[PDB]
RNA sequence: GCUCCACACAGAUGGAUACGAAUAAGGCGUCCUUGUGGCGUCGCUGAACCAUAGCAGGCUAGCAACGGUGCACUUGGCGGAAAGGCCUUGGGUGCUUGCUGGCGAAUUGCAAUGCGUGGGGAUAAAUCAUUUGUAUACGACUUAGA
RNA sequence: GCGUCUACUGAU
RNA sequence: AGCGAAACCACAGCCAAGGGAACGGGCUUGGCAGAAUCAGCGG
RNA sequence: AAGCUCGUAUCAGUUUUAUGAGUAAGAAUGAAGAGCUUUUAGUGGGCCAUUUUUGGUAAGCAGAACUGGCGAUGCGGGAUGAACCGAACGUAGAGUUAAGGUGCCGGAAUACACGCUCAUCAGAACAAAAGGUGUUAG
RNA sequence: UUCACUGGGCCAGCAUCAGUUUUGGUGGCAGGAUAAAUCCAUAGGAAUGUAGCUUGCCUCGGUAAGUAUUAUAGCCUGUGGGAAUACUGCCAGCUGGGACUGAGGACUGCGACGUAAGUCAAGGAUGCUGGCAUAAUGGUUAUAUGCCGCCCGUCUUGAAA
């Protein structure tokens, strides 16, 4: 129904959150990840660490640089294994691919555009309490991301110059829930209670 | 005044097929709200439509509308089944399509 | 589902000698045939008759007297694994024995990886009091006023998305 | 909605009221009746008019499926 | 702070063919599956899991092992039925049916009055 | 691009509807005891909120109103991550279905959805050409001249 | 780790 | 400056794995990378 | 291929019985298309698996009795294939299956219930005798 | 020449039909231990011991140890009373919805209804209507979309080479 689906990052599983996102690109939804930098991958740190220096061997022996490329943003890592769920070599792939973007944290316009989440992908409806998890943020600082920094220092003015907006909004809210309160009891107003409004 | 839209408004994922073969006779249509396949019943028989934009001004309206009917449900994520008189091109996938309430039976 | 049957074995009576042995046992199964050939497999081995020679007499299911009373019931079993045949005992806290004896099939797949056709049922009856429960994670559950939360709950939506981000508080 | 139709004649406006081969003043001055006869019933009902008047529109999120006619 | 499943403890069904009927936990079988009776809500004594099972937060006095006639009396003392009416879960259940039984005219009538509402509050607004 | 001459025209159908953050805890109000606080309450899915009535949505009269809102200016701040949007301040300009009336829908007849080109006048400069070496197997590149 | 017809090595 | 062949040519080429006698070059799974275009390690 | 009397008990990769260390059925089942004379093209091969083996050593193996597929064999599936599973074939419209599948590439439920396991590359023909103060149950 | 009626071919919508097929609602039957449940009564048993009472104790005169089998809750066993209901199977039961086929071509027959007359869903679509001659509609060509597709014939091939 939304002509554009904002997820975001945080709290999501890698894995679960590509494989039903695909499907929706594919059927001509439009979806923007949000806060790549936080998504959660199951496993111990080290464990997922593992499985990201194995290729390194195999890239390519008459030339390196001819081969698998070692990518290290969050973001695009991300997509790399989104990529492989879709069939990108298709003409139909590359277009619906093009529908997904992907930016860490939440640069504007989005900031000021509501987002979603995916109760189907979140890692604390499907990860067992205590078991260990990855975050991707270290892990992409490990492997050479060095902006981890930098996203981290301005994710802060964000939430300082996003939280005094909600407070304002619940202040404006508030006269309104006091309206609808002194405004009930009324002929008219009693009328939609009893219709289930 | 504000909305005119009376057709349900849905998603053509892919014709029916397997791992190999594929069945262009046979479309597949997701339909919005409709969940499981009891709800799918309702929306079998009616007459679905495709809208686009041609180039060609054929009769001054250069849209183009292709006419289809349900046939039945298809899986247990609520999609169904559908039949067009021509054929869809294959282009479409994950495009909006039109779903008309008549014919009405309730 | 599990059911329970009761089978008897009077195999063909031989001149001046009719209905021999009486040979009544109890077997859980689905369906009848089942049942039947669950009963002529243990004949094969508990004793020498052969299924050619016998023959079935009756088939009449036994249902449970209070299917609405949690009972501690207690199961023996004989079954078989990669290694030689053993006896095994074990308690199932369950309401009816229908429901005791399938959460038991489970719980022998799960842990011993055993199958219907490795799995022998010796007897079934019931715990008339309290502390004769060996097992206690059995005994747990009989303690006064047992009361415990359930964290973490799971839930599950139509929908695909969801703008709440709802918690798990139970 | 069932609005009461005994007061209203429909005999005439049998199959043969409708033919071809500028409108005719005689299909007017029936329409007219019929709408002057039917006032008086809708009159009953408060807001009536104004919902048959209001042309009806799907929303947003809405289940025909679902809708109880 | 959490709901604990216990004897006495209403539950509602969340699935099922006595979905959205009431019931009391009778006695715990084991972490996954627990007795409930609901004489009151029709729906017949039998064994549940815990996963078709949501459990309220309302609570009364009932003994283990209560037969049917036993929960039933107990039912009434406590009238637990008159405290789900005033729960947020009756309230919203009742607003969610409602709605989905309106009619055309009946939805007609609900713009309506939701206009002439939002007009009031307007004018009762920035005074 | 200033300008003249001359011709050519991957899927819109109400609203991406903005706090942070745990998931063995988290919001709203009360209430200062402003502390890791007391009290009522929320979830248990968005099955929600806003919005939606008028020939593809007209003309016209009255009441309450002075509220709601499309339109350009206007006092100004924020937004530098892909800033490209928010409003308020003031009148003006239309409507108001909040309420009460008058004018007409037909024949469409039982559905076939109903911004660039090829030629000039003025401006901008870069290769061509010469020179140069700081470059140089040969391309390429770097200096200088109305 | 350092000790003991696919390809471009200079190019448009 | 100008003249002016021949050998050969079913068609021909970005790679890793499977492909049975392994021939992989046209089958499958993944990763590459520019119309056009000099020049070669002592392959 | 041509001719005959035939139509049946001619018979049958089937089964049972009075009766072996098949005899007969005034038997069970099924095909109405069985024999006799004259001759007409083509045919002297193996591979894979099995009931037998000639014996098991790290290991050579040739000789050879038997039944199924390929041979001459499409199509669906095991993503990838001769030795696998179903299925053998007139062009077509309508619905249900088998193998094989239901997160995506892939058309199909991120279905229900029991517990099991965090692998420093778990999991989706052989070293398999042991070790763990690893875990879940007797 | 006054007129009145009427008209070829394309595909469709509508009502009811025959065949195939898919999915709902509902009623009536036979069996289980003449379902087992649940409920009522009856004689007994017990604690994970209901109340009362006793014994000592702080957050108060109540906190864990007893007598205690229903008391200021209830549970189980056997018996009697009575219905209900899951499951299975049946109805030559009723009632909708979704998809395709229209094939044959004046009566010879098998059947039902109806007193007869006649009718019918009874050995294959009947009737109304929509749109059109600058038509309706159809074909061809070059890309595009999802899938499939290893280059031809021969020859030693067990075959593959």
């Amino acid at each position: 129904v939304e002509p554009v689906v904002v997820i975001d990052g945080k709290g999501h599983l890698v894995g679960r959150l590509a494989s039903v996102v695909a499907k929706q690109l594919l059927n001509g939804q439009k979806i923007v990840v949000v806060r790549a930098e936080e998504l959660n991958i199951s496993g111990e740190f080290f464990r997922n660490k593992l499985k990201y220096h194995d290729f390194l061997r195999k890239a390519t022996a008459f030339n390196k640089t001819r081969g698998p490329f070692h990518f290290r943003a969050p973001s695009r890592i991300f997509y790399k294994a989104l990529r492989g769920m879709v069939s990108h070599k298709t003409a139909r792939g590359k277009a619906a691919l093009e529908r997904l973007k992907v930016f860490e944290g939440i640069p504007p316009p989005y900031d000021k555009k509501k987002r979603v989440v995916v109760p189907q992908a979140l890692r604390v409806l499907r990860l067992k309490p205590g078991r260990k998890y990855t975050t991707l943020g270290k892990l992409s600082t490990s492997v050479g991301w060095k902006y981890e920094d930098v996203v981290a220092k301005l994710e802060a003015k964000r939430k300082v110059s996003s939280a005094e907006y909600y407070a304002k909004k619940r202040a404006f809210t508030k006269k309104v829930a006091s309206a609808n309160a002194t405004a009930a009891e009324s002929d008219v107003a009693k009328q939609l209670a009893a219709l289930g409004y | 005044a504000e909305s005119h839209r009376l057709y349900v408004k849905g998603k053509h994922l892919s014709y029916q097929r397997s791992k190999r073969v594929n069945n262009p006779n046979v479309s597949l249509i997701k339909i919005e709200g409709v969940a499981t396949p009891q709800d799918a019943q309702f929306y079998l028989g009616k007459r679905i439509a495709y809208v686009y934009r041609a180039s060609k001004e054929v009769r001054g309206s250069k849209i183009r509308v292709m006419w289809g009917k349900v046939t039945r449900t298809h899986g247990n994520s609520g999609v169904v089944r559908a039949t067009f008189r021509n054929n869809l091109p294959a282009k479409t996938f994950g495009a909006s399509v039109r779903i008309f309430l008549y014919p009405s039976n309730i | 589902h599990f059911k329970e049957y009761q089978v008897i074995g009077r195999r063909l009576p031989t001149e001046s000698v009719p209905e021999p042995k009486l040979f009544r046992m109890r077997i859980f199964a689905s369906n009848e045939v089942i049942a039947k050939s669950r009963y002529w497999y243990f004949l094969q081995k508990l004793h020498k008759v052969k299924k050619a020679s016998g023959e079935i007499v009756s088939i009449n299911q036994i249902n449970e007297a209070h299917p609405t009373k949690v009972k501690n019931f207690g199961v023996w079993v004989r079954y078989d694994s990669r290694s030689g045949t053993h006896n095994m005992y074990k308690e199932i806290r369950d309401v009816s024995r229908v429901a005791a004896v399938e959460t038991l099939y489970q719980d022998m797949a799960a842990r011993h990886r055993a199958r219907f056709r490795s799995i022998h049922i010796l007897k079934v009856a019931e715990i008339e009091k309290t502390a004769d429960v060996k097992r206690q994670y059995v005994k747990q559950f009989l303690t006064k006023d047992l009361k415990f939360p359930l964290p973490h709950r799971v839930q599950k939506s139509t929908k695909t998305f969801s703008y709440k981000r709802p918690s798990t508080f139970y | 909605t069932k609005v009461s139709v005994e007061g209203v004649n429909v005999e005439k406006f049998n199959v043969e009221y409708f033919a071809k081969e500028e409108i005719k003043a005689e299909r007017v001055e029936d329409q007219k009746v019929v709408d002057k006869a039917l006032i008086a019933e809708i009159k009953k009902t408060p807001l009536l008019k104004q919902y048959l008047s209001a042309s009806f529109s799907l929303k947003n999120g809405d289940k025909p499926h679902m809708l109880k006619f | 702070n959490w709901r604990l499943v216990e004897v006495g403890r209403v539950v509602l069904i969340k699935k099922g063919q006595s979905a959205g009927k009431l019931a009391a936990i009778v006695e715990i079988i084991d972490q996954k599956k627990v007795l409930i009776d609901g004489p009151k809500a029709g729906v017949p004594r039998q064994a549940i899991n815990l996963g078709q099972v949501v459990l309220t937060p309302l609570t009364f006095a009932l003994p283990r092992g209560a037969r049917t006639a036993t929960v039933s009396k107990k039912w009434a003392a406590a009238a637990v039925c008159e405290k789900w009416a005033a729960s947020s879960w009756a309230k919203k259940i009742a607003q969610r049916e409602r709605r989905a039984a309106l009619t055309d005219f009946e939805r007609f009538q609900v713009m309506v009055l939701r206009k002439q509402k939002r007009y009031t509050v307007k004018k009762a607004l920035a005074k």
